[PDB]
């Protein structure tokens, strides 16, 4: 899925 | 001064934006994993629409130099798509994404989009990532082609630019699950041209940007699945140039192997005459040989003689210690001829992640791996694969040397049949005995996981799987359960082993499920003592 | 499984 936090 | 996560739990779009611009990007981070009361409030479809419209007009005003506020605004937005995906209580309405695309478009169309600079790259990073979090990969192939074309040694000086522009490859990866992208990717000949030139630039080899060269090669290899599309010749032509310019092992092999990984999967190796590159790669990469004994052989990338000897002597120490702790009588299980072990040691985790995949066909998202083969096959020689690391144990400095080696011993003297044979879960035992024999009582993390308030029961340990790779549950609680049983019930351990040494997985499961009923009291008490002293 | 993300 969508990229996590940096 | 400090992050106030509660300020985001409001119905006021105005107050939400005040929290974003004041608390800054480092506090918006908390929204990724916040309570679903925080997430449901902070990511209402109105909030996303209003934040997006303010972000769009602010981004039209951007004048270069970076921007803490835009950085936090695009982070907030893409955090929403993260929250929509993982939280079932959140679904965005039809008009959210076209507003987010308006916000992203304003940054892309701004005169400063292709600026060089650390601060500018910090906001550009969030923008590139939002293109992916938000399902817009089909909308920005032109930007990918532009960044690939403009990228030069000056942009490369800045970590944040490398980090930001590396995002376009994740955009090509993520577009696989985007039907507008798959319906469109097949006509993108400018993109394929640019991916080729970027990957084939030799000045990237041995640079801080070699990983981007390798990601370009990998994503070009993905495009070889579109076997009849208009790009097929230029993808193929470009993959053949990568394979011909760079070596399979050596300077730039990251680019060669990146392309080989995806082009082999989504196409056929014979299209590029790279079929069977793995054998020559295995010889080139594990080019040393060191014979410990007539039963253990090391192949290594680059070890000193002093390391080889220390590894050989440490494996001999663990062998006799294993056999007295496990009461094997040195008698193997039946149908097992694995007398000889082969030990494969790469120079680092980096090398392991590059080479062990193609050579041994394993996944490298871990700290080493044991491969039993078929013990019943006459001539079978099992392998374990490991890497050197500075945190590994002296004097050999091989990460998990003793851990993987106990897997070899465990599989030959405790566990009947090859690795897949059991019809019940044995993860807790394999990883537990491997941790317990190699570490005995020196395991500060296993102690740590008792004190932190989160524990597991014997029943829960025994049913552990590799799914999700819960390192804490697998290795630390595997360790504690095996250690507890050995200290307080070594009789019971031998009865369980009597089943596993013969392959009676039903009786084995029966035995340990009894333990989980009775000894849960003992275990819970015994683990609190460890947290005491 | 298939090849993973960059
Ligand atoms: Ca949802
Ligand atoms: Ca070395
Ligand atoms: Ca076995
Ligand atoms: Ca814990
Ligand atoms: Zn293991």
């Amino acid at each position: 899925g969508p990229p996590g936090p940096p | 001064e400090q992050c106030d996560l509660s300020q985001f739990q409001t119905t006021s779009s105005n107050q939400l934006m005040a929290a974003i611009r004041q608390q800054g990007a480092s506090c918006v981070n908390a929204l990724f994993s916040a309570d679903t009361g925080v997430q449901e409030a902070a990511f209402s479809s109105n909030h996303m629409y209003n934040v997006a419209q303010y972000t769009r007009t602010l981004a039209q005003q951007y004048a270069g130099g970076g921007s803490d506020e835009l950085e936090a605004l695009y982070l907030y937005l893409r955090a929403g798509y993260y929250a929509e995906f993982y939280n079932s209580n959140i679904t965005f309405l039809s008009w959210v994404t076209p507003a987010v695309k308006g916000a992203v478009d304003a940054f892309v169309q701004n005169a400063h989009f292709y600026d060089n600079g650390d601060a500018h790259g910090k906001v550009l990073n969030e923008v590139i990532i939002t293109m992916d979090s938000a399902g817009l990969q089909h909308a920005y192939l032109d930007v990918v082609t532009q960044w690939l074309t403009r990228w030069n040694a000056q942009y490369a000086e800045h970590w944040y630019m490398r980090n930001a522009v590396n995002g376009v490859f994740t955009l090509l990866f993520g577009g696989q699950w985007n039907n507008q992208y798959t319906s469109l990717i097949g006509e993108q000949t400018a993109l394929v041209t640019a991916l080729q030139a970027f990957a084939l630039d030799r000045t990237k080899v041995n640079s801080p940007t070699e990983f981007m060269a390798a990601n370009a090669a990998r994503e070009l290899g993905r495009l070889a699945r579109y076997t009849d599309a208009t790009i097929a010749p230029k993808v193929t032509e470009g993959l053949t140039a990568i394979f011909g310019q760079y070596p399979s092992y050596g300077d730039g092999d990251a680019i060669w192997l990146g392309a080989a990984d995806t082009a082999s999967y989504y196409a056929d190796c014979s299209q590029f005459n790279i079929c069977g590159f793995e054998d020559a790669l295995r010889d080139a990469a594990l080019n040393q040989t060191f014979i410990c004994s007539d039963t253990i052989k090391i192949r290594s990338q680059d070890m000193s003689q002093a390391q080889h000897l220390a590894a050989c002597d440490k494996m001999a120490y663990e062998e006799s210690f294993f056999h007295t702790t496990l009461e094997t009588g040195n008698q193997p299980v039946a149908d097992d001829h694995n007398t000889q072990l082969q030990v494969n040691i790469f120079n680092s985790d980096t090398d392991y992640g590059k080479y062990a995949g193609p050579i041994f066909g394993i996944d490298t998202n871990n700290g080493g791996m044991y491969l039993e083969g078929n013990p019943a096959n006459v001539g079978n020689i099992p392998n374990f694969i490991a890497y050197e690391a500075s945190y590994a144990n002296p004097d050999h400095f091989v990460w998990n040397l003793e851990h993987e080696y106990v897997h070899y011993l465990d599989g030959r003297f405790n566990m009947y049949g090859d690795f897949g044979t059991p019809t019940e879960l044995v993860v807790w035992w394999s990883e537990g005995v491997a941790e317990y024999v190699s570490r005995v009582n020196d395991n500060p993390q296993a102690i740590a996981t008792i004190q932190d308030g989160s524990t597991y029961t014997l029943a829960q340990v025994f049913d552990t799987t590799y799914d999700g790779f819960d390192v804490d549950r697998i290795y630390r609680w595997g360790y504690l359960a095996v250690r507890f049983m050995f200290e307080r019930h070594p009789d019971e351990v031998q009865r369980m082993l009597s089943a596993t040494r013969q392959g009676r997985w039903a009786e084995y499961k029966a035995i340990i499920s009894g333990w989980a009923n009775q000894y849960q009291s003992e275990f819970a008490q015994w683990t609190e003592a460890l947290a005491k002293g």
